[PDB]
């Protein structure tokens, strides 16, 4: 009575292979799965695991839209296994999961991103070929938590809330007076707990040249200027930053 | 302590109480197949007629095993109880 | 410090938790579950427990502790007796060895779990476990290691029980109860293998290894 | 130290309520060779270390209306101690029957006042799987699933609810299923045996088992069991786990059906 | 609860008869200052509104508890008892209206009914433990 | 943080201490000759300290048989 | 993780969309061109507002008890001994703002020629795009339409 | 005895297989649900799941509609499985359940609702083509939580309420007049207990352009323009906004 | 029962080398595993790991990309196995697990990457080959942690927001005077939690030379020395620090 | 224990490669050869700062509780006493400082002739060195650049 | 705090203990004498 589990999984791992199969850019999916223990010793209980090895159709390449589909195919196939630990390894290498540097691929994909709208927007002022701009980003990537505890100010009594008050009030008439008064306030109190989102851009700095038609006129620069400034979502306060210039190209 | 290890003196618990009593059994069970054997060929026979030749037996298997397997026991207790302070860990 | 004033109101009780707490939490537990257990063994008890195997446990207990006591006194009570220490350091110079000498008794996986649920975080060294972790733990070892030894010593004499049992069965003595014949086999093979000496013997290298 | 603690020291009482009714009714720490001192101090000695982040606030109701909520804790602990039980009960069958094969228990066949098979082939495998559950996390696991019962089931007005007493009740159930399951290969092949010399009586009816077969057997039978030792070392795995599992299925059922 | 619950009264009681002496203890200590007006309390009414409202004791304030060492201290504090005056007999040149006598044999009898108090609540205590044993 | 009423009576224990240690000192000073202190000073700070020793005392007495009692439950 | 970039491009394309298929019948199928670049917040925002309301002004707060004494005597001397405790009104709010909302907006575009456009042609352009932009001032969403021939 | 509860859970499998197989342009699927275990050690308990492999009918493709169907086939066919975890993909990757977008398709639901009504409102007037519209809405999405306690004051005696109220008065005649009052209220109290809906429109945005016949009359115009802003739901106070403008169209 | 778990290992080492040969440059995968135990407790701890040798392509071998496909293949296969555990070995030498230099790797990268989009933003200007750059970045792999519990200053009553305050005024008129002034006061306050992300960029260094045509003009140059400054991404907070010359190449 | 020197040996390599790399089209394929020594912290460090804002200031202290007492006669006999209970802005940092950071480069570049280098087109070389070896000054890093005719 | 208020706080909460003791040892014992019967 262990061979069972063995045998389980010696099933249900020709059985995800077989499933990857009937998937076009398949012809053998040799599959791992882990499900580790009931750890007694450390109470936090590390997530399973799965690594899979495709064999694509033969001069076929997946997108990464094929890779999501089949990270989530197996992540959801098998009992609480998070995506995040299925990986993907093709015929012939190259991790299709980048599970400490994919932070730089992201930064491509944001400043590729922004790349192509200016392009795309400048392309009709000036033609196909007689623009380019690049991007370099800069990127937070610091996990940021915070806890705000606004509390509004009582200090004027024409605005503030009392729960109680105790007011002795005398005088004797040489005058002696006294005057004794306690409050117990209750106060107005905003919480907010932001968790800053990771990968956030900070600052932009694009730089962009024009070739000739003969150089451009004053006006003409300075609008693709606006127009450039407008699709970068030039946000001044984050410091961002951008240079445009018009020369002759080879 | 390891499971291998209980398992491990489970078994040579086990092994122990064979050796122990593995003379007293054979000699029986030998007495009474002969007897058996004899049972038939004037087949008579009442109930049992082979008790009485199996204490006969047992009491000459006590008689000529005797210290072997009473050294055997000592020495799997002494053996036992001197280990004691190392099967721990 | 405190003058004639609390001493001797916390003396006094010291005093009173002196024997539940000081004497399940040094020995005493393991060898008393051990001879409770042996006495579970042998068929009837027929040892005064009151007495006798208490009196044995706790003279064993002392000649095992006699180096944790003497350190316990030579760092504690020479120096907190009028000088230099009084009640305040003499708590920690008096806890080191008992502390020393429970972190080397305990299984290594109970200290994990108290730890664990404790919600106290990693622990660098040995030390680091501290009074409120090492108690439970030792305890808990200890009810272990008492039972692993209690059983083994149990292990050969139900050998006895299946060797008798089988052998009456087998002469076909029907129905002859075989603990009343086990049981003098039982006390011979306690006595010939020089039991109560191999037992005291092994529980004290056991108890330092 | 005044009632400004001394009703706040109402929060070491429940808490130390479940974890002794744990202890005097779980399968190591429930054994009578422990001085009862020994456990209760174990359970306020467990309790002192868990008994902070327990938030815990009643009242011990003179008369008390509120021991209804001494009754839970009382409950989770025999939930979670005696059915770790069920695992041994398992083997205490299995060796049991083992016996009651080979020639052990015929004075227990046609009758009486004396057993006398408990202490033979029973205390074997019962103390061999009680090594078997200790040598783990067995002493432990017990007490986690109880801190996580006060932290799933701390303290309330809906204790426990019904259909979950079934649970334990048809648990075992797998106590015979399981001692059988273990057992099986030993009982298999004394039938064999069994059957094998009674088909020895039609060469001859003088045969008489009880003077061939019971010596064989009882050779047969301890030689066996000595080769079949090893098999339980997996089987307490199962025999554990899948009961713990229950445990903690239970533990994990009463919150979110609450 | 229902323990405290029944040993309320007394207990209550028993606290009205300590604010009543330290009342009076205030009347003795200010025997020969002048312009004292000798105060007092009416213990029954006084008793009864205990009992129906509570302590609801007025005015006091405590300072607050952030991090150790920050050095607590506290308001002037006042049970809620309505401070009754006693009536003079003999006028003194001087307003203290504290008569050693009527204060005195007042004091006596309010140390007596103390006394009665505790012996009170110590008899249905002991019947309480003597139960449960 | 937290209350650990072991520490809890720890400090009452060293409050005890620092009273009667108080007016232990008071005492000392006054018979020395210290100018300052009065009589009726020192022996009311001595009463109260034999007061709040004897409170000590008391919650001596009922912990010890708060304890004596919980040992007693059969388990 | 990259998902959220991939939202942002939907969340642009469709108002993309949506200037292109406002503006084409305006001046022609290819006349126009737009692209929009969208300010997220993928950050988990929740928030406690817990507004007390002020019964500061007696004659609009609510007591549940009040101990109001009054004594002088006539060389005058007056003594006022006033207790109350009140009760509140309040509001208990509990928003977990949304993830994945648009903060700030950047619209640039373009616009061919027939000749360049005349001022009203192009302020109607202007303020139509702007509409369709979803156009809130204080979010500091910004609008860039520029004339000129296309290529 | 571990086989059996197996068995069930594939013949089961094979059940989903031949039933969500039976719908048209399917002539696979093979599906693997996922329940994690009645765990050991907390009490989160992770949700189960499932994954689907379903092959089309070659030339044929999915609209959102069949996606969710079988969505809701899959997890009300399986007692205890939440329909949002269940992964559904097609034979060459396209994960076409969204296994945080549903908000995009759900705020194009309502503009793609007031933009038809804006265009059957106008259509009689200016004909089939002659108006275009499109809407921009902003919609609300934050969980929101309300409790109000309001009070009614009881500061007027003549509208107050007493449960009790003690009265002491006494005066000498040099007079010395002493006046004492206790005062116990029950008050009148309103408890709201409001969670508003999440996805309500927070701000409209409505551009209308209409052919020319040649320019429409300033009466012609106002009027279309007041048919928008009622179709639209234009309240101010959500600051909602309108323009409509007239033009030649191409 | 020593055999079952044993012959499961000898079962699935083999198995991942079965898997293995099937990645196209392996020829033989030879494969072990380590678990020695989970209990160290003092502060310290031990971790298993597990070890690999393979056999490659005839003249060919593995570069990085492909170490990292099957380390985590390898990682996700057998639970309990971070990727830092598994050691790679040529079919002769050759370490492929370094178990501290991939900081080396992701400098160079870094460097790269700016500078491949400087020469993409200079060679429409200059020409193919007529510019060059290379860079050198200071990177931070310092593990920040960090906790500010900043707070707001309540010295002003005008802002102050008390909970409690209890007030006596007592004097006499020989004028005694007395006042006393209890107040607990309720704080705003933030905490920002922060943990910096390790491996950012806080110095660049970009030399940059250009080509001759004859000499380029002070404009011409300093357009180039602008739009690098962009395209680095310069931010003087950092001391970044960039030369150009101009110079005829060989 | 070696490995740090291989780690070492790389980083020069990595420093000596881009330098050649620079300059060779500045001078020709093989008219410059640079060496380049780093040292290397090793050592592994810790830290842990917990800097206080200093609220010496009232105007900017924050008060969580304040007993202020003022009394006086008029023989001017006055008292004051203040109790203040204060709560603290507070940062805290805990660095774990890389292990093998460079510390001190000491580079000698040396250039063959075209004829000694002109002075002017010397010190562009000097400038691109100490560019390209991100020469930090307050690192005590050290270059050095000498002209003459190999061998 | 009043001092007859701390002990009769302190009276108080012993009685209470005690009680709890009590009725847990009659549950335990109710509970072995259960279990202590022949089946």
């Amino acid at each position: 009575q262990f061979s069972e589990q063995v045998n389980y999984q010696r099933a249900l791992e020709g059985e995800l292979a077989r499933t990857i199969e009937t998937l076009g850019p398949v012809k053998s999916a040799r599959v791992h799965l882990a499900m580790p223990k009931p750890s007694l010793f450390v109470r936090e209980q590390k997530s399973p695991s799965a690594s899979v090895t495709v064999t694509l159709e033969p001069g076929r390449a997946l997108d990464e839209g094929q890779i999501s589909a089949v990270v989530h195919l197996v992540s959801s196939a098998v009992a609480g296994l998070p995506p995040g630990n299925v990986t993907l390894v093709d015929q012939s290498g190259h991790l299709l999961t980048q599970s400490n540097d994919a932070q730089l691929k992201f930064a491509n994909d944001v400043e590729s991103r922004i790349q192509r709208r200016i392009e795309a927007i400048l392309s009709p002022i000036v033609g196909n070929g007689n623009v380019h701009a690049q991007v370099t980003a800069q990127l937070d990537f610091a996990n940021k938590e915070q806890t705000e505890e606004h509390y509004s100010p009582n200090g004027d009594a024409s605005k503030a809330t009392l729960r109680s008050r105790q007011l002795n009030i005398s005088e004797q008439v040489p005058r002696s007076t006294q005057r004794n008064e306690t409050s117990n306030y209750e106060v107005d109190r905003t919480i907010r707990h932001t968790k800053m989102n990771v990968g956030d851009i900070e600052r932009l700095s694009v730089a962009v040249v024009v070739n000739y038609k003969l150089p451009l006129t004053a006006d003409q620069m300075k609008q693709i200027e606006d127009l450039t400034r407008e699709a970068m979502g030039f946000s001044d306060k984050r410091g961002d930053t951008l240079n445009v210039v018009n020369s002759p190209f080879s | 302590m390891t499971p291998e290890s209980v398992m491990m003196m489970g078994t040579e618990a086990m092994k122990v109480a064979l050796a122990l009593a593995a003379p007293l059994l054979l000699v029986a069970l030998i007495t009474g197949l002969i007897i058996s054997i004899l049972q038939a060929a004037t087949q008579i026979n009442e109930m049992t007629l082979s008790f009485i030749p199996k204490i006969v037996a047992v009491f000459i298997a006590i008689i000529v095993a005797g210290p072997w397997m009473l050294n055997l026991l000592l020495d799997y207790v002494r053996t036992l109880f001197s280990n004691l302070p190392y099967i721990i860990g | 410090s405190w003058s004639l004033s609390v001493q001797t109101l916390v003396f006094i009780t010291s005093l009173t938790f002196l024997p539940a707490i000081l004497l399940m939490m040094t020995s005493f537990t393991r060898i008393i579950i051990v001879f409770g257990l042996l006495r579970n063994a042998l068929g009837t008890p027929s040892a005064p427990p009151n007495q006798v195997l208490l009196g044995l446990a706790l003279f064993l207990t002392f000649f095992i502790m006699s180096p944790v006591i003497d350190k316990i006194y030579v760092d504690a009570y020479q120096p907190f007796s009028e000088q230099k220490i009084s009640m305040q350091e003499a708590l920690d110079k008096g806890a080191q060895p008992l502390r020393a000498f429970m972190l080397r008794q305990t299984r290594e996986a109970d200290l994990a779990l108290f730890a664990r649920l404790a919600n106290s975080g990693p622990l660098q060294g040995p030390e680091a476990v501290p009074m409120r972790i090492l108690l439970p733990a030792y305890v808990t070892s200890e009810l272990k290691t008492a039972f692993q030894i209690g059983f083994t010593i149990f292990i050969p004499f139900l050998i006895i029980d299946l060797v008798i049992a089988s052998v009456l069965m087998a002469l076909g003595m029907m129905m002859v109860p075989p603990a009343t014949i086990a049981l003098p086999f039982k006390l011979m093979l306690f006595v010939l293998v020089d039991g109560w000496q191999l037992l005291m013997g092994s529980l004290a290298q056991s108890f330092y290894s | 130290t005044s009632e400004q603690w001394l009703y706040w020291l109402h929060l070491y009482f429940w808490p130390l309520l479940r974890v002794l009714a744990l202890i005097s009714t779980a399968p190591i720490l429930s054994e009578r060779a422990i001085p009862k001192r020994v456990k209760l101090g174990l359970g306020i000695m467990i309790t002192l270390v868990i008994a902070p982040s327990l938030p815990a606030n009643d009242t011990p109701l003179f008369s008390i209306a509120a021991l209804w909520l001494a009754m839970q804790q009382i409950l989770i602990g025999i939930a979670l101690g005696f059915t770790m039980q069920f695992a041994f009960a398992a083997v205490r069958t299995a060796g049991e029957f083992i016996g009651l094969q080979m020639g052990l228990s015929f004075a227990t066949f046609v009758d009486p006042g004396s057993h006398l098979n408990m202490p033979v082939l029973a205390r074997i495998m019962d103390m061999l799987a009680m090594l078997l559950f200790l040598t783990f996390n067995g002493h432990l696991w017990l007490i986690s699933l109880l801190v996580d019962t006060f932290h799933t089931l701390p303290i309330g007005s809906n204790p426990v609810n019904s259909n979950a007493f079934m649970a334990l009740a048809r648990a075992g159930g797998l106590i015979f299923l399981n001692g059988l399951m273990l057992a099986l290969p030993v009982i298999t092949l004394l039938l064999t045996l069994n059957l094998a010399l009674g088909l020895l009586n039609r060469m001859a009816p003088q045969l008489s088992i009880f003077v061939i077969g019971f010596p064989l057997t009882l050779t047969v039978g301890i030689m066996l069991m000595a080769a079949l030792m090893p098999l339980i070392a997996p089987f307490c795995e199962h025999l554990f786990s899948e009961i713990f599992n229950l445990l903690a299925d239970i533990v994990s059922e009463m919150p979110i059906n609450n | 609860d229902r323990l405290d619950a029944a040993l309320r009264f007394q207990q209550e009681a028993l606290n009205l008869r300590a604010q009543r002496q330290e009342i009076l203890a205030a009347n003795i200590a200010n025997a020969d200052t002048p312009g004292y007006q000798a105060r007092d309390i009416d213990f029954a009414s006084e008793l009864k509104k205990v009992m129906v409202r509570g302590r609801e004791e007025t005015g006091g304030v405590a300072l607050t508890l952030t991090s150790s060492h920050h050095i607590p201290a506290q308001a002037v504090s006042s049970p809620a008892v309505d401070l009754l005056y006693r009536v003079p007999d003999q006028p003194s040149l001087d307003g203290n209206t504290v008569d050693m006598d009527r204060e005195r044999t007042q004091f006596a009898d309010n140390s007596l009914k103390y006394q009665m108090g505790l012996t009170v609540l110590g008899s249905q205590l002991k019947g309480m433990m003597n139960v449960l044993q | 943080s937290t209350v650990s009423f072991a520490g809890q009576l720890h400090a009452a224990l060293d409050r005890i201490s620092d009273r009667q240690a108080a007016a232990r000192v008071q005492a000392e000073k006054f018979t020395l000759g210290e100018p300052g202190i009065a009589l009726n000073d020192v022996m009311a700070d001595m009463q109260k300290a034999s007061v709040s020793m004897q409170m000590g005392i008391q919650v001596r007495n009922k912990l010890v048989a708060a304890y004596q009692e919980v040992m007693s439950m059969q388990v």
